[PDB]
């Protein structure tokens, strides 16, 4: 705040504290600590020449120091940071974008009694966790599906059409007739019979004369709306109709939840208070469309193999063109190995972990050539089924959904050759200004096709069916714990109660598509190489996309 | 009949008033009643539908006017009663919020450090917004023509120049006009009353 | 006149004896043992302390009480298992 | 209010014999008790050591030197304070049920009254511990008593769940003694069919590997050997700690030992 | 510790129990300790971490290696033939053991605290019995297992397993 | 579950023994187990098992008649069984082999229990036996 005076005379704070006290402690603010007072002596002594008898200068300085403490939350006591806020003041006279992993995402529970979300303190911050702090507690296993049921039932009960209403199952124990609307998990009992389950209880289900609503998938492990008649001669709910819970747009969903900063980039929330913000959204929507079409981030075709030579040559040819106009973000996705890497008892050949390391060293050679792409592009690394830690147990199969990033030990100098590189979990959330994008990599179509209810009674239609099921169920894993185990405390990562604005859903078993639904956009990159053709697609935050091919 | 539910809401208000009346220290508002309020909203919507239906059924000319007037009046009166109950509940809750906002020396309340009297989730979102603008109004009052007088100061008359105080919570050295106070816990001070009013109000000192 | 106390004593020996007596009853025995028999050892220890006109119970009295209780249980068994039970319970009464 | 204590015939419960041969109280008197607790000893070593230490601390004087502290801090209150709290609560509050509480209670009554029918039909003899309308009114009273503690003017599902759990722990546990074997007319053919099925299962399935309840039902019942009472036969084989284990949400039946 | 470990060796006789137990009490009389004191009981000083079925390529031998009790010159060498092993293979096997243990904890079954039985519901609060749902594999066991791996990775130099511990 | 069960049972009877103790080493356990021998959902196919049995029998017979390659195949079969990198590898086969070896070891211990002796230890490569006699010089014939 100005310079060029004679020299910084040194004076003791005793002759400075009365003015600061009257301006701060009396009127607005308080707690000028002794160390903070000594800190506030240097900057006022920088322009000390001909002052303490002057006019506005000191008062305006104290006013400006108060401006930070009204703006930032800070606290009460003034400490050695007092110079740190004046650095911000002189600062005053893209950004705000992040990539959130599964582990670093904030946790929020839901109270059905209160219709509201309650914060959960993270165990990493306060718990010691020096030896075992990531491990969940058994109580989460008991509430894992109860949390899903509560979220879906709230949405079903707030729909416009419903006001027959959904009845708890145990309310059917004495009735011999009438109709009921039951909502619950569809599964198989320990006896092998199809059944429906809600927190109240369970009931067996008869499909012998069921007429389902075509247009979506009926896989065990998902919420289903059902209608029929209950017979007390046995215990059977004879079904006459079957559907899935309706979906809800995020604009109508946000108002119910207020303005909670779930993926909070505005700020953070703790056990004391939560954060909301509305006025900034308009101006940042303005900035999103303020002639920023130059931003360009690219998702490559999934499942690219580094060990193969033709794939590496095709990637070099693709980066040749990417060098010309550097993408804003470049997301390398899919399994980076063509074979699962396991303990490899045979040591006659070179170890598979060392081979994994070596295959990540050729990337440095191929990438160091293109200096501009290093200089002004950020790369996002998505894991796959055959990466290091998972394949040590699953041996190439698909297991736990929250998949940890690639270890930093076997990939070390790719952080040097490239400028911005971030490793991310299998499900991740890119927060770009007023936009949330979800990155997910698995084969969904095969598992849907294999597991269907099969009621006793052009290929792009399957894509619409998959999109509708995934979006209406509001969850990325419409499956029981048997088909796919889930980390108990990380399940909130996989629940889409607010529908994401943009979705990255790659499946090698499903053809590429571009669909729109209730307030979102779903794109499907897949099969990096196909029919001797290497494909990769571009997407722009202004909701336009392009497909670029290089044999 | 139609308004019989709203009476329950009013009853709840009465209970809150008692907690406001029998309050040696500041208290917290109970949970909001969005479910009951939504029930009155649903029934007044049904009353609006009934009034519409009466409008068409009269304007096709199947019913006598004297007959239709009675149900018209009944629906209007029920809606008026429901409005009265809701407004009374809202005004009582608003008055308590205003009292708390004044009794924290202005400030932004929940965003900044609060005296922990109230939990965040008790208040409704509109109430949370209202509290914010009311606090801003207090703030730009305190910077008006009455700068010298602290409009959020103590409201008990001054009658003791020198008082004995005891520290409740530990802290560091704090500068005051022409001196320093060292807040070592379990220590006693004999000092002028004006210097320690702020610290007593914020819970760092005891006695007077 | 006398009212002895139990300030310093070996809790572990008494706990082990009680647990062993409880175990060796349901397995092979028809003498009911409950928490009510744990307190009898302490009562007999206090009685032996009274015999000496002492105001504090020592280790000898507690050991003697344990021996009395163990001998009262072993000798009410069948002739088949008595020899095994006596050997199994003999470690506690070393003195 | 009545608080009663008694011993069974023969002194101990004698779990080997029938419940009707153990309780000498008629159905007329047993229907006027809201909660009935049957108390048994399990003879576990860990519990025996814990109880022994707790009792020795009482005798050696270490009891009081602890208790006062907790009574001081936040965890216990004196007899007079609790007496005054009881009288204040009884003279001030009298809670009422909510519409959802009645719905949750009716279904529980229907369930606990249905179960008795299956038990009586299986054991072909009447139950010694009866379930009646008084047992519904008892759960209502327990719910309101739980609400009374907090001076709440309304009883809700939170109290209903705890009242139901207390009733299950007290009276349904006593009713459901689940005799392993009584050698009575009930399951008379089972006296040999149990051994028959055990041999057929242990010859089919070696000490390793597993099967399913679906298959063990379909294939072993196609030969018309079903008895409708094989649900507890698997659990009885499990009780041997070697024949049967149940895993994977009860779907998987694993042979674990001889 | 010397006197306790010396008496424990004598105690394994099953035929001279009384004679050894008298001497133990007499020796414990030198110290101010009683014969049944908890501080005077013997416990095994060492834990165990057994990796099963390791192959010797030049020997065709199946051996189970325990990384805690076994002395050196045996961890890194085959028994039948004194041929050295390859260390990174050992580290990879240890990592496999750790990840498999974590998976096994994550896919366990629930039980009633009183009715030792399996939970057969996806959404329930407790047993039909008034009880609670507890785990078949308690957390303390897996915590101790993660504890021992850290010490094993630090006594011998295993960089890969040390990195694997810190990425959790 | 079947790919996470690689632990073998053991016997560790402890004490001080004043009789003679024998330290025998049992080799060829797995090949002996293989050569000797609907409802079940966790078992390997019996036909392929019999094919493998016949293969091992013929290999052993030719190995007896001074064949180096047959001896190498017989020695390397056990290594082949447990290796996933080897093709045609099935986890059910490994579980089947381990489960039959587990039964075979217990049967061998029971067979030793037929004569006066007591097992002390068992580790698939070392077995310790307690004899009735008191002097080592008198156990040559037994
Ligand atoms: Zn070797
Ligand atoms: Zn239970």
């Amino acid at each position: 705040f100005g310079s060029g005076n004679v020299l910084p005379v040194k004076i003791q704070p005793p002759l400075l504290r009365p003015l600061a006290y009257r301006v701060l402690s009396r009127k607005y603010g308080l707690s000028i600590k002794s160390d903070g007072l000594s800190a506030l002596a240097e900057f006022v002594g920088t322009n000390i020449g001909a002052n303490w008898r002057q006019g506005p200068a000191t008062i305006k300085f104290l006013e400006q120091f108060a401006a930070v403490w009204k703006q930032q939350e800070r606290g009460l006591f003034i400490d050695q940071s007092g110079v740190k806020e004046v650095i911000q003041e002189m600062k005053e006279r893209r950004d705000y974008f992040k990539v959130i992993n599964a582990s670093q995402q904030q946790r929020f529970s839901y109270n059905p009694h209160k219709m509201q979300f309650i914060f959960v303190p993270n165990k990493k911050q306060n718990g010691l966790g020096g030896i075992a702090g990531f491990l969940p507690d058994i109580e989460d296993k008991v509430q894992m599906f109860l949390t899903r049921y509560y979220l879906t039932n709230d949405r079903v009960m707030r729909n416009e059409n419903f006001q027959m209403s959904i009845t708890p199952i145990k309310n059917l124990l004495g009735r011999d007739a009438q109709n009921f609307l039951l909502l619950g998990l569809l599964n198989k009992n320990f006896k092998g019979n199809w059944s429906l389950e809600d927190p109240s209880g369970s009931v067996e289900i008869d499909i012998s004369q069921t007429i389902p609503t075509q247009g979506h998938y009926y896989v065990p492990g998902c919420m289903v709306l059902v209608e029929g008649i209950y017979y007390s001669v046995g215990n059977k709910f004879h079904v006459t109709s079957m559907t899935l819970p309706p979906g809800e747009r995020r604009e109508i969903t946000l108002e119910t939840i207020g303005n909670l900063d779930l993926l909070g980039i505005h700020g953070i929330s703790n056990n004391n208070f939560i954060a909301r913000l509305d006025k900034d959204l308009k101006i940042r929507l303005h900035l999103l469309e303020k002639e920023l079409t130059d931003h360009k981030f690219v998702i490559l075709g999934a499942n690219l193999f580094l060990d193969d030579l033709k794939i590496m040559t095709a990637l070099s040819k693709i980066l040749q063109k990417l060098n010309d106009d550097p993408p804003t973000l470049l997301i390398w996705q899919g399994s980076f190995t063509s074979v699962p890497v396991f303990a490899s008892m045979s040591s006659r050949n070179i170890s598979s972990s060392t081979q994994f390391k070596n295959n990540f060293d050729a990337l440095a050679t191929l990438l160091s050539r293109f200096d501009n792409l290093t200089e002004n592009t950020t790369m996002i690394f998505i894991p796959g089924p055959n990466d290091l830690w998972g394949s040590m147990v699953s041996l190439g199969a698909s297991g736990t959904l929250p998949q940890d990033p690639i270890p930093s030990a076997f990939t070390k100098k790719i952080n040097k050759v490239c400028k911005n590189v971030v490793w991310s979990s299998n499900p991740t959330r890119i927060a770009y200004l007023s936009q949330e994008i979800v990155i997910f990599r698995d084969d969904l179509s095969g598992r849907f096709k294999r597991h269907r209810l099969e009621f006793p009674f052009q290929k792009v239609q399957e894509t619409r069916k998959l999109v509708k099921t995934i979006l209406d169920q509001g969850h990325l894993s419409p499956f029981l714990d048997s088909l796919r185990p889930i980390s108990w405390d990380l399940d909130h990562t996989l629940t889409l109660c607010p529908i994401p604005s943009t979705m990255v859903l790659c499946d090698t078993t499903s053809a590429q598509f571009d669909l729109t639904y209730n307030g979102c956009k779903v794109i499907n990159p897949g099969s990096f190489i196909h029919n001797r053709r290497a494909r990769y697609m571009e997407y722009v935050p202004s909701s336009k996309k392009t497909i670029q091919e290089e044999i | 009949m139609y308004g019989d539910l709203g009476n329950k809401l009013v009853l709840e208000a009465k209970r809150t008033k008692q907690l406001y009346a029998r309050s040696n220290q500041d208290v917290n508002l109970p949970m909001y009643h969005e479910d009951i309020i939504r029930n009155i909203l649903k029934e007044v919507s049904n009353l609006r539908k009934n009034t519409e239906y009466l409008k068409e059924q009269q304007q096709l000319g199947m019913l006598d006017d004297k007959v239709a007037k009675c149900q018209y009046f009944v629906t209007l009166l029920c809606m008026e009663r429901n409005k009265r109950c809701l407004l009374a509940y809202q005004r009582l809750r608003t008055d308590i919020l205003d009292s708390m906002a004044w009794n924290n020396n202005g400030l932004d309340l929940m965003s900044s450090i609060t005296f922990s009297q109230q939990d965040t989730n008790n208040l409704s979102h509109q109430e949370q917004e209202y509290l914010k603008e009311y606090c801003d109004l207090i703030t730009d009052l305190k910077s008006g023509d009455l700068v010298d007088i602290d409009l959020s100061g103590s409201l008990v008359p001054p009658s003791d120049v020198f008082i004995d105080v005891r520290v409740l919570k530990d802290a560091g050295e704090i500068q005051t006009e022409y001196g320093v106070f060292n807040l070592i816990k379990d220590s006693q001070f004999f000092v002028r009353q004006s210097d320690v009013e702020r610290l007593i109000q914020q819970g760092y000192l005891q006695k007077i | 006149k006398i009212y002895p106390k139990l300030h310093q004593m070996d809790m572990d020996k008494v706990s082990r004896v009680y647990a062993d007596l409880r175990r060796e009853s349901i397995s092979t025995g028809s003498f009911p043992i409950t928490v009510r028999h744990l307190e009898s050892i302490l009562r007999i220890a206090e009685s032996f302390a009274k015999m000496r006109l002492s105001e504090f119970v020592s280790s000898y009295d507690l050991d003697r009480a344990i021996k009395v209780v163990v001998d009262s249980f072993v000798d009410a068994q069948k002739v088949s298992v008595r020899r095994q039970l006596r050997r199994s319970f003999a470690i506690y009464t070393l003195g | 209010s009545v608080l009663a204590a008694a011993n069974p015939i023969y002194g101990r419960y004698d779990d080997l014999k029938s419940p009707g041969d153990n309780i000498d109280f008629q159905t007329t008197i047993l229907s006027r008790f809201d909660m009935i607790f049957i108390v048994k000893d399990d003879h576990n070593e860990e519990r025996d050591i814990s109880i022994a230490n707790h009792v020795i601390n009482i005798h050696t004087g270490n009891a009081n030197a602890m208790q006062n502290q907790q009574e001081e801090n936040g965890s216990e209150i004196s007899i007079e304070k609790m007496k005054r709290y009881i009288t204040y609560c009884r003279l001030k509050c009298a809670p009422r049920l909510s519409p959802q509480a009645a719905e949750k209670l009716s279904s529980n009554f229907v369930t606990i009254r249905k179960q008795l029918l299956i038990n009586e039909l299986e054991s072909t003899e009447r139950s010694s511990i009866p379930i009646t309308i008084r047992q519904l009114e008892a759960i209502i009273r327990i719910t309101e008593s739980l609400a009374k503690l907090e001076l709440s003017p309304i009883a809700q599902e939170r109290h209903v769940d705890e009242a139901i759990r207390l009733f299950q722990a007290s009276t349904m546990d006593a009713a459901s003694q689940d005799p392993i074997g009584g050698l009575n007319q009930a399951s008379g053919t089972s006296l040999s069919e149990i051994r028959r099925f055990e041999q057929e299962l242990k010859r089919r399935l070696p000490i390793g590997w597993s099967t399913s309840y679906q298959t063990l039902r379909r294939e072993f019942v196609d030969t018309h050997r079903f008895s409708q009472l094989a649900l507890d036969k698997a659990l009885y084989a499990l009780e041997k700690h070697e024949t049967i284990q149940l895993r994977h949400q009860g779907q998987n039946i694993y042979r674990s030992g001889v | 510790e010397l006197v306790k470990s010396l008496c424990h060796v004598m105690l394994l006789s099953k035929s001279t129990i009384l004679e050894i137990r008298t001497l133990r009490k007499e020796l414990l009389k030198i110290f101010e300790l009683r014969e049944f004191a908890k501080v005077a009981e013997f416990k095994d000083p060492s834990l165990s971490l057994v990796v099963p079925d390791f192959l010797c390529e030049y020997c065709f031998f199946i051996s189970d290696i325990d990384f805690c009790k076994a002395a050196p010159e045996s961890i890194f060498s085959c028994v039948r033939c004194h041929k050295a092993f390859n260390q990174v293979l050992l580290q990879e096997h240890l990592i496999q053991k750790l990840r498999s243990d974590i998976e096994s904890y994550l896919i366990q079954d629930l039980r009633c605290s009183r009715c030792h039985k399996v939970k057969r519901d996806y959404m329930s609060a407790h047993c039909p019995c008034a009880g609670a749902w507890e785990g078949t594999l308690p957390r303390e066991s897996i915590v101790q297992k993660l504890n021992v791996f850290k010490q094993v990775a630090k006594y011998y130099g295993f960089d890969i397993l040390l990195s694997c511990i810190a990425d959790l | 579950w079947i790919m996470n069960d690689s632990e073998f049972p053991k016997i560790n009877n402890s004490g001080v023994y004043d009789n003679v103790v024998l330290d025998v080493g049992v080799d060829n356990l797995t090949v002996n187990t293989i050569l000797t021998s609907e409802f079940v959902h966790d078992a390997f196919s019996n036909d392929a098992l019999n094919v493998l049995r016949g293969m091992l029998k013929e290999w052993w017979d030719e190995a007896l008649k001074e064949n180096s390659t047959a001896d190498l195949l017989v020695n390397s079969l056990a290594s082949w069984v447990q290796n996933p990198n080897a093709k045609l590898f099935d986890g059910l086969l490994r579980y089947h082999v381990h489960n039959l070896t587990k039964k075979a070891l217990l049967q061998l211990v029971n067979e030793f229990s037929a004569l006066g002796s007591t097992i002390v230890y068992a580790d698939r490569n070392q077995i310790l036996i307690k004899t009735n006699k008191y002097s080592p010089e008198n156990c040559y014939a037994y």
